[PDB]
């Protein structure tokens, strides 16, 4: 009388991710069948680690940790276990050493529409939205950066009502907010000469000290915490405007495809837990 | 001098042309200035004898000095070379050169004026800001300059009687040689005191200088004793034009300058490895926004914490190249100190390096 996981559901699913937006779903309490997982999904590969797949038939879990991104073309091979690739370090860590069947599967063009997003606070409040693309792009981090509770990239409307040079631009931060940093220097004639934080790009910023855009790594379980902005092409040169960013700052982003012989392509980590333990078991046998 | 090596005969001779002469590469090949093609060429090693080398060091700003000289397979890949002829009893080299296709010996002469370029051997020493102590003889060019016994800025030596530093330590109303004393091969600024001065005879400027963008900042003092030379104190070779400096490359920095901006001068002679800043990166928008002219050197780390300060002026700017090193710049100012987006901007001497020779000539 128990009932169905249909995990076969949620992965023909008409909304495909992106591994920037991998999802988790908690199954647990109810039945499946690795045989209907097979036949209903059109699977390209399947192999299993720290578990054995002849194994599943029969032994049963607690509760399966079951995520989906689709696959780049040109990232098919970084996402080989263990590897230093964009997607293994700035889009999602797959954990080697716990109970992980990998799955590797495509949907039809006709039913795969795409829903990007970026998961973060730190990027999301400062300025964003539609990742301007086509009908069937999938985002992909190359660098994730990580900032304070406290970084507006907006600069201090003062010190620049008096600055005169590389006059970057500037906006009220919000209550809670520290000003970016700016040290008035003075070279030979040119007199008060601003040159605020995190210049160039946060990805050629030779001071990876003094820019409080940070570098860093995604980790099991937790996405990117955020991207890339450059910080001289954050906001209005008006004085009393909020700190609205742009959407064509954001760089650290590639826009590469799903599309592999007429078909796109998706992948999955299923993480485990409880062998031999639990109440979400199945009939395969 | 200005009038030596432009293209125009000034004198009814003619020697200003025939006689012009400088070295090249990072093996000293010769060459000699062709006034019917107006180039370059080297000479050949067939049928020369080093008495012509006496009177090659001699046009060439180095007086008597003469260290060595020997054939090297050719490597510039010129197609014509200067030949020297024996038959005529003429005593002057360069009436005695003519062009040929190729020496008989299949080599060009590699030709040493001074012993320079080379120290004790010396294992650590990074002691500008971020570093360790150092050890006495790796340097042993770098001198100091004092006015009223105090230091004021540094200097390195090219042959025992000229040292060459910055012009805006010389600037007016400092223009006077009677002010400066130089001190050579002292490590401990607290041991310059007594009797170790050498007085500056004559202190000479760069006739383009211009102190409101600091371009052309170069300064020559020549003192009236020539420098003894031993194991503490030794010249530095001139570098020459044709060198593929490439970029990053590792290069010393040296000289008296404070640890920290605003701070007093070090007590001990500093001296840290830092790395070339190509030009066209230095003068962009960003870094100088376009105050880096073509005589003027970018070097050191964007990421600062490795810089020259002030005390560092008039301090060299050496590599290590085939065993010699190379004083291809000179400190003129620092926009701080050990500090990120603001490093160590240093005056090319490879631009007045012929401006050198120049002064040397006519001051021998
Ligand atoms: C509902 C379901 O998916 N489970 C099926 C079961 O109905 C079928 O009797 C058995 C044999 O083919 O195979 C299972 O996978
Ligand atoms: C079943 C399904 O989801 N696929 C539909 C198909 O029924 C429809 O006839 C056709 C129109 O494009 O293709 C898909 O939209
Ligand atoms: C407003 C917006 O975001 N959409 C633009 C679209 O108008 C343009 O045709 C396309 C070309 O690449 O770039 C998108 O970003
Ligand atoms: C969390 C907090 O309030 N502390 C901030 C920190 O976020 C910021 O990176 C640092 C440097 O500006 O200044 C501290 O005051
Ligand atoms: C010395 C002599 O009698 N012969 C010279 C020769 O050396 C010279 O190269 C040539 C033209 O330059 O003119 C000849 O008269
Ligand atoms: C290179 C050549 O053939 N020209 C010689 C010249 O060098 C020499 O100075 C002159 C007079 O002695 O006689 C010329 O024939």
């Amino acid at each position: 009388n128990l009932p169905d996981c249909d995990i076969d559901n949620w992965l023909n699913n008409v909304s495909v991710p992106s591994p920037l937006n991998w999802e988790r779903r908690i199954f647990s309490n109810c039945n499946f069948n690795l045989s209907t997982l097979l036949r209903l999904v059109h699977v390209d590969s399947f192999s299993c680690n720290n578990l054995d797949k002849s194994k599943i038939f029969g032994s049963c879990f607690n509760s399966i940790t079951v995520d989906k991104f689709a696959i780049p073309n040109r990232r098919r091979d970084d996402l080989q276990l263990g590897s230093s690739g964009f997607l293994q370090s700035s889009n999602y860590k797959i954990d080697i050493s716990s109970s992980s069947c990998q799955l590797y599967y495509s949907l039809p063009l006709v039913n795969v529409t795409i829903n990007n997003f970026n998961p973060s606070s730190w990027n999301r409040r400062y300025g964003f939205g539609s990742f301007n693309l086509s009908s069937y792009d999938v985002v992909y981090s190359d660098h994730c950066f990580s900032v304070n509770s406290d970084f507006c990239p907006c600069a201090d409307p003062s010190v620049v009502n008096s600055c005169a040079k590389s006059k970057p631009p500037s906006a009220i931060c919000p209550a809670g907010t520290k000003y970016r940093h700016c040290d008035l220097d003075t070279t030979l004639y040119v007199k008060n000469w601003c040159r605020c934080s995190c210049l160039p790009d946060p990805i050629s910023t030779y001071s990876p000290n003094t820019c409080p855009q940070k570098k860093v790594v995604v980790g099991i379980g937790e996405h990117c915490p955020g991207l890339g902005i450059n910080e001289e092409k954050c906001g209005t040169q008006l004085n009393h405007s909020s700190c609205f960013c742009s959407p064509d700052a954001f760089l650290g982003w590639s826009f590469d495809s799903c599309i592999s012989n007429n078909r796109c392509n998706i992948f999955s980590n299923f993480i485990f837990n409880g062998i031999n333990s639990g109440t979400t078991c199945s009939n395969d046998l | 001098p200005s009038n030596w090596c432009d293209g125009v005969s000034h004198c009814p001779g003619g020697e200003d042309e025939n006689r012009c002469v400088r070295l090249y590469g990072p093996n000293f090949i010769l060459q000699v200035y062709s006034s019917q093609r107006k180039s370059w060429h080297p000479v050949c090693q067939d049928d020369w004898n080093e008495n012509y080398g006496r009177a090659a060091c001699r046009d060439m700003g180095y007086k008597n000095n003469f260290y060595s000289s020997q054939g090297i397979v050719d490597d510039s890949g010129s197609t014509s070379f200067m030949k020297l002829n024996t038959s005529a009893g003429n005593v002057d080299i360069y009436k005695k050169l003519y062009h040929s296709d190729a020496c008989s010996s299949k080599a060009v002469v590699s030709l040493r004026c001074i012993a320079c370029g080379v120290n004790l051997n010396s294992s650590r020493q990074s002691r500008i800001v971020g570093g360790e102590s150092a050890l006495p003889g790796a340097w042993p060019w770098q001198v100091s300059l004092h006015v009223q016994n105090v230091h004021v800025c540094g200097g390195s030596i090219i042959t025992p009687e000229w040292i060459v530093t910055a012009a805006h330590c010389v600037e007016k109303p400092l223009n006077n040689p009677w002010h400066w004393t130089a001190f050579a091969g002292i490590l401990r600024q607290s041991f310059m005191f007594y009797g170790a001065g050498y007085q500056v005879e004559k202190v000479i400027s760069h006739p383009n200088y211009d102190s409101k963008t600091k371009n052309n900042d170069i300064a020559l003092m020549k003192l009236q004793k020539p420098l003894t030379f031993n194991d503490l104190v030794k010249p530095v070779c001139l570098p020459n034009p044709g060198m593929m400096l490439q970029p990053e490359q590792l290069c010393w920095i040296s000289g008296w300058g404070a640890t920290e901006e605003k701070g007093k001068t070090s007590e001990v002679l500093n001296a840290a490895k830092v790395l070339l800043i190509e030009t066209q990166r230095c003068n962009s928008r960003y870094v100088y926004d376009n105050l880096i002219t073509p005589a003027m050197i970018c070097a050191g780390f964007l990421q600062g914490n490795v810089d020259s300060c002030q005390g560092d002026a008039g301090g060299p700017l050496v590599t290590s190249k085939n065993n010699i090193w190379w004083l291809i710049g000179d400190t003129s100012w620092g926009s701080g100190c050990a500090k990120a987006y603001r490093p160590g901007v240093y005056g090319n001497v490879m631009v007045f390096t012929d401006w050198i020779y120049r002064q040397m000539r006519a001051d021998g």
